């Protein structure tokens, strides 16, 4: 696979 | 980017240290291929003999440099999104009085409180809150002074070098691939939504198949208005990149800032100087102080607009660089930094403009690794933006966010010593899309421990979300 991976980010914070 | 330089001079930045994220029950149950990244150049698991330093730089693969007539072609596809774009964010994108550049306004949020001020801050030990009032709203002893040397375009700074402890899949965790946050000198920061701050607002605001932004959005109800925009056109992609960030080339960061932030549009001449300066950037890794060209900067504000911005820009430009007369009516999009969902009813070659991207500097792939060749057909049902997949509630009719169960199991098996319930909550509201049965099972080995929230707890929160009269209705 590439270097994007699966568990990360989503978004900064809350809106 | 490219780096000019790899110098070692005097001090030393300690960013060296463990992780925080640690097992929990969960993980003993499903036993994710996934953990944390590798935080100390010498950790038991890095594949054999790598260097982490040797990794983790290796990103910048250099600078691309553009042809006189590409470069035109892509300042001719910046003046025209960000047509498009200020012709419906208005020109209200005027600067910030320093209060708002702190509290934030309709739509921006409030700066952070206090977290990791940057350089020379650091290398003299104090916080944010230790040099600018938060809680007021105003500046402070080196911060204004920051703040005039600014004004007067004398200003110059360097890039703090940060490692993401994050969970990562076990085979990049042992490959090193540990990410790093360039995180600036927050009186850079400041600036910066002074200069653009409103400009962020009405971004974060209008977010859509229209400006191409998902900055902004909420993920749980938003899933409805994109879901439905995106089952109209033939295909659909669910293209991928390389170091999206990292690769940006110079020539193009500095022409897309001069053709969306003009004063034309009613920002300040200081907006394209503010920006210019994410260019050309020092890093300090340790005792290590680098020189990067090119390339943006993952840790700056406005960092996910900015690369939005771009991400939209390089569709338009590598399309008209391989079609006759496209417009941006040809298509529609939308992207959260380099996540990027496209859709068209002409069917459109992906796989030849791999060149097209690469002018640019970016190598562009399919997402669902299958014979990574780009094939038509594909549909909403199949793309995953923000690691949601597009899912029709059978339920209600609307669309809903899921997180391959995998990666949900992921999280629930790395949580820094107990914040587990408030995660278990946080995290609850994510996998609720996943099913009553997944639900039940990715918390099973939870009971007795923890509190878990009902499924019907959640759901009701959801419908009265996606369509509050939804709710009473039914």
């Amino acid at each position: 696979g590439p270097y994007a991976g699966p568990l990360e980010r989503q978004r900064p914070l809350k809106v | 980017g490219l780096i000019v330089d790899t110098r070692d001079v005097e001090e030393r930045v300690h960013v060296m240290r463990k992780t925080k994220l640690a097992p929990t029950v969960a993980h003993g149950v499903f036993n994710p291929e996934f953990g944390p990244a590798a935080l100390s150049n010498k950790d038991p698991r890095l594949n054999e003999g790598v260097v982490l330093d040797e990794v983790i730089f290796s990103k910048h693969k250099g600078d691309t440099k553009m042809s006189a007539e590409d470069k035109a072609l892509f300042r001719r596809c910046a003046a025209d999104y960000a047509s498009r774009l200020h012709s419906v964010l208005g020109t209200a994108n005027a600067p910030l009085s320093i209060y708002e550049a702190i509290k934030g306004v309709d739509g921006l949020d409030a700066m952070e409180p206090d977290t990791a001020p940057g350089l020379p801050w650091a290398l003299q030990g104090k916080r944010r809150g230790a040099l600018i009032d938060f809680e007021n709203g105003t500046v402070g002893p080196e911060v204004e002074a920051a703040l005039k040397l600014m004004e007067k375009r004398e200003y110059k700074f360097a890039c703090q070098t940060f490692l993401k402890d994050e969970i990562r899949p076990m085979e990049k965790v042992r490959a090193g691939k540990t990410r790093i946050v360039d995180v600036l000198p927050v009186e850079h920061i400041l600036y910066t939504r002074m200069m653009i701050g409103r400009f962020c607002a009405q971004m974060h605001s209008n977010n859509g198949p229209q400006i191409g932004s998902a900055v902004g959005c909420n993920p749980d109800v938003d899933w409805q208005r994109f879901g439905t925009h995106f089952a109209q056109y033939r295909n659909v992609w669910d293209v991928d990149y390389s170091a999206f960030d990292a690769n940006h080339c110079s020539d193009a960061m500095n022409i897309m800032f001069e053709e969306v932030f003009r004063t034309e549009f009613g920002f300040h001449p200081n907006a394209e100087w503010i920006l210019k300066t994410l260019v050309n950037t020092e890093h300090a890794y340790e005792n290590k102080r680098i020189t990067v060209e090119g390339g943006m900067p993952s840790g700056c504000s406005a960092t996910s607009i900015i690369n939005t911005i771009l991400n939209n820009i390089y569709v338009l430009y590598a399309l008209r660089r391989h079609y006759e007369g496209v417009e941006l009516d040809t298509y529609t999009m939308i992207s959260y930094g380099d996540d990027i969902v496209v859709a068209s009813d002409y069917d459109l070659d992906f796989e030849a403009l791999k060149p097209h991207f690469k002018s640019l500097g970016q190598t562009i792939t399919p997402a669902d690794k299958s014979d990574k060749g780009f094939v038509l057909g594909h549909s909403i049902t199949d793309v995953t933006f923000l690691k949601r997949h597009f899912h029709m509630d059978y339920g209600t009719g609307f669309y809903k966010p899921v997180m391959a169960s995998k990666t949900l199991e992921a999280i629930l098996s790395f949580a820094r010593r107990g914040t587990i319930q408030e995660k278990l909550i946080s995290v609850a509201g994510l996998a609720v899309h996943s099913g009553p049965d997944e639900y039940r099972r990715l918390f099973e080995p939870f009971q007795g421990l923890f509190e878990i929230p009902s499924y019907r707890s959640l759901y009701l929160r959801w419908v009265n979300a996606v369509c509050g009269d939804a709710a009473a209705l039914e």
